C-alpha cells in the first residue's frame, strides 16, 4: 500500500556530480509511473504498472545534453568509462531531463564535476571519488599536479542546449530468487 | 557538507517501544542505514537500505525514511539494547561522501533511580605548599550515568579549570564520576567558598568547602 | 565459515610520527571485497577515514587525512593496512577495519566490523604522580588521596598495604588538557577510628617505577 518515493528521489533539490552519483533503494512499495530522454532497456515501459521487481535501484547525477547518450548499455565516452557505466545486460529505464534553469548560475556552477583521466573503465556500475592524481607522464607525481582527474562543468545559462546541466536518474529493475517487493498499482 | 542530525540521547523502558531519529535535509533521496554500538564493542549494522535488517538482527529493529526525518524503532526494549546508535548516508556533494551522524545513546531504564553521592575534598596543604591547589569532587552511587556538574566560586559559575569525567559502571551496577576544579593558592585563598554543584534527574546537591584551614 | 576482521599494530606515538595498522580478514574472499578503516575519537562518532577496491588501484581518503594516511591491501596474504604519517593529536582513536558488501558501487553501508585497535597520540611523555592526603573535615568519615599529574595509565591504589578493603572507592582518571592523567581514591572510615588509625594508601606507577606511600592524616 505504500507509495515508492520516487518524488524524494526526482524532486530532490541539489543532485549529486556525475563522478559521485547518488544510489537509493527502492523496495516494499507500490511503484506508480506516474508520480526529455525516456529510455528503457529490456522491459516494456508501457507494461511497468503491470510488472514486478524485487528491488528497484535509483542513480541520480548531472551531466550535459550531449553526455545523456552515454549512460546506456555499451556505450563509451569519458562519461561512460570513468564516471557511470551501466551492463550490457542492464534491466531498467533512463530518464534525463533539462536543468538550465536549477543548475546553472550567472556566473558558472562550478560545484559539478566529472572525471577526465583514469588507469582503468569503470566496471558496470562502480563508482569512484577520488582525488589522486592521475600520472600521464613515466615520472611519478609524487602526489603534486600530472593532472587533477576531476574537472567542473562550469554551466552557465548562456550555454548551449549540449552543454546545459540534465539531471539524470537511473532506475534498475532487478530480479532475484526472492519474493517481489516493488510492483505496479495493478499487481499490489 | 551533508550533516545528520541524530537526538543526543534517548531513554526508554523494558518492553516498551524507543525511537531513533536521524535528519537531513532531502532525506528521503538517500538511503540511510543503522549501526549499533554496544559499550565496549564495534559498531553492527542493524538496519540498511531504511527498512531491512541483516540476518540476524531481531524483528523488533525496524526503520523508516520520510521527507527529511528518518527513524529507527526498536520494539520490546530489552536491557542488551542498550547501546550507540548511528544513522548513516551517502551524499556526492559534500567532499566527505560517507556521512555519520551524531548518534543517539539509548538508555534502557532496567533498575531504579538513585541520587548521587557528592564528596568535595579542598586542596590539601602538602599540594598549597607546592604552589598548586586542586578541589576534588567525587560523585558516587547514581542512576542513570548522567549527571551535570558545575563549580561557584562563593555564588559565582567558574568554567576554567573544570576538568570532568564521563559515568562509569561500578560493582553496585550504579554509576560514578569524578570533577576536579584548578586553581592557584592566591584565587583558593581570595574566596570565602568554592561549591560543587551536582545536578541529577532535576535535583540537585550541593557541597562547600572554604579556606579556613 | 564467518566473516572475522582482527586489527593490530596500535599504541601510542608522539606527534608528528608515523605508524603502521594492518588488519587481518578470514572468512571471506578476500580479493573480491571493497576494504575500508573507520575510526572513533574516544567519547565521538564515527568518522570515515579511507577505502580501497578489491585490486588497490583505487584508493579514497578523509579530507582530514588526505596527504598523510596512505591505505593498502595484499591479497595474497589477506591483510589490510594503513600507513599514519604526520600523525596530529586530532587522530588518536579507535581505528576498525571494515568490510564492504559484494559488488558496486563500493561505500553504500559496511556490515562487517573489525573488533578496533586504540591509536594514542600525545605529546606527553612518562611522568610519575604527584600524590597529595585529602584530609578528613568535621558516624562515618571520609579520607582520600590525590594521585596527580601522571602519564600514562595505569597506576594502582591500595590502601595499608590491602589490609584495608571495605569502603575503599578508587575513581577512574581524568584526561587533563594537559595531556597528564589524575585521578582520587577515597576510604570511608569510622569517625572514632580517626587519631588512633593510621591510613596509608599506595599509590604504584609501574611505566615511572615510582612507589608512594602517603600517609593520611586529620587536619589540625
Amino acid at each position: 500500500t505504500n507509495l515508492c518515493p520516487f518524488d524524494e528521489v526526482f524532486n530532490a533539490t541539489t543532485f549529486a556530480s556525475v563522478y559521485a552519483w547518488n544510489r537509493k533503494r527502492i523496495s516494499n512499495c507500490v511503484a506508480d509511473y506516474s508520480v526529455f530522454a525516456f529510455k528503457c532497456y529490456g522491459v516494456s515501459p508501457t507494461k511497468l504498472n503491470d510488472l514486478c521487481f524485487t528491488n528497484v535501484y535509483a542513480d541520480s547525477f548531472v551531466i550535459r545534453g550531449n553526455e545523456v547518450s552515454q549512460i546506456a548499455p555499451g556505450q563509451t565516452g569519458n562519461i561512460a568509462d570513468y564516471n557511470y557505466k551501466l551492463p550490457d545486460d542492464f534491466t531498467g529505464c533512463v530518464i534525463a531531463w533539462n536543468s538550465n534553469k536549477l543548475d546553472s548560475t550567472v556566473g558558472g556552477n562550478y560545484n559539478y564535476r566529472y572525471r577526465l583521466f583514469r588507469k582503468s573503465n569503470l566496471k558496470p556500475f562502480e563508482r569512484d571519488i577520488s582525488t589522486e592524481i592521475y600520472q600521464a607522464g613515466n615520472k611519478p607525481c609524487n602526489g603534486v599536479a600530472c593532472y587533477f582527474p576531476l574537472q567542473s562543468y562550469g554551466f552557465r545559462p548562456t550555454y548551449g542546449v549540449g552543454h546545459q546541466p540534465y539531471r539524470v536518474v537511473v532506475l534498475s529493475f532487478e530480479l532475484l530468487h526472492a519474493p517481489a517487493t516493488v510492483c505496479g498499482p495493478k499487481k499490489s | 557538507q551533508s550533516v545528520l542530525t541524530q537526538p543526543p540521547s534517548v531513554s526508554v523502558a523494558p518492553g516498551k517501544t524507543a525511537r531513533i531519529t536521524c535528519g537531513g535535509n532531502d532525506i528521503g533521496s538517500k538511503s540511510v542505514h543503522w549501526y549499533q554500538q554496544k559499550p565496549g564493542q564495534a559498531p553492527v549494522l542493524v538496519i540498511y537500505y531504511d527498512t531491512d535488517r541483516p540476518s540476524g538482527i531481531p524483528d523488533r529493529f525496524s526503520g523508516s525514511n520520510s521527507g527529511n526525518t528518518a527513524t529507527l524503532t526498536i520494539s520490546g526494549v530489552e536491557a542488551g539494547d542498550e547501546a550507540d546508535y548511528y544513522c548513516q548516508v551517502w551524499d556526492g556533494t559534500s567532499d566527505h561522501h560517507v556521512i555519520f551522524g551524531g548518534g543517539t545513546k539509548l538508555t534502557v531504564l532496567g533498575q531504579p533511580k538513585a541520587a548521587p553521592s557528592v564528596t568535595l575534598f579542598p586542596p590539601s596543604s602538602e599540594e598549597l605548599q607546592a604552589n598548586k591547589a586542586t578541589l576534588v569532587c567525587l560523585i558516587s552511587d547514581f542512576y542513570p550515568g548522567a549527571v551535570t556538574v558545575a563549580w561557584k566560586a562563593d555564588s559565582s559559575p567558574v568554567k576554567a579549570g573544570v576538568e570532568t569525567t564521563t559515568p562509569s559502571k561500578q560493582s553496585n551496577n550504579k554509576y560514578a564520576a569524578s570533577s576536579y576544579l584548578s586553581l592557584t593558592p592566591e584565587q583558593w585563598k581570595s574566596h570565602r567558598s568554592y561549591s560543587c554543584q551536582v545536578t541529577h534527574e532535576g535535583s540537585t546537591v550541593e557541597k562547600t568547602v572554604a579556606p579556613t584551614e | 565459515d564467518e566473516v572475522q576482521l582482527v586489527e593490530s599494530g596500535g599504541g601510542l606515538v608522539q606527534p608528528r610520527g608515523s605508524l603502521r595498522l594492518s588488519c587481518s580478514a578470514s572468512g571471506f574472499t578476500f580479493s573480491t571485497y571493497a576494504m575500508h578503516w573507520v575510526r572513533q575519537a574516544p567519547g565521538k562518532g564515527l568518522e570515515y577515514v579511507s577505502g580501497i577496491s578489491v585490486n588497490g588501484d583505487s584508493t579514497n581518503y578523509a579530507e582530514s587525512v588526505k596527504g598523510r594516511f596512505t591505505i593498502s591491501r595484499d591479497n595474497s596474504k589477506n591483510t589490510l593496512f594503513l600507513e599514519m604519517r604526520s600523525l596530529k593529536v586530532e587522530d588518536t582513536a579507535v581505528y576498525y577495519c571494515v568490510k564492504d558488501k559484494m559488488g558496486y558501487p563500493t561505500g553504500e553501508y559496511f556490515p562487517h566490523w573489525g573488533q578496533g585497535t586504540l591509536v594514542t597520540v600525545s605529546s606527553a611523555s612518562t611522568k610519575g604522580p604527584s600524590v597529595f592526603p585529602l584530609a578528613p573535615s568535621s558516624g562515618t568519615a571520609a579520607l582520600g588521596c590525590l594521585v596527580k599529574d601522571y602519564f600514562p595509565e595505569p597506576v594502582t591504589v591500595s590502601w595499608n598495604s590491602g589490609a584495608l578493603t571495605s569502603g575503599v572507592h578508587t575513581f577512574p582518571a581524568v584526561l587533563q588538557s594537559s595531556g597528564l592523567y589524575s585521578l582520587s581514591s577515597v576510604v570511608t572510615v569510622p569517625s572514632s577510628s580517626l587519631g588512633t588509625q593510621t591510613y596509608i594508601c599506595n599509590v604504584n606507577h609501574k611505566p615511572s617505577n615510582t612507589k608512594v606511600d602517603k600517609r593520611v592524616e586529620p587536619k589540625s
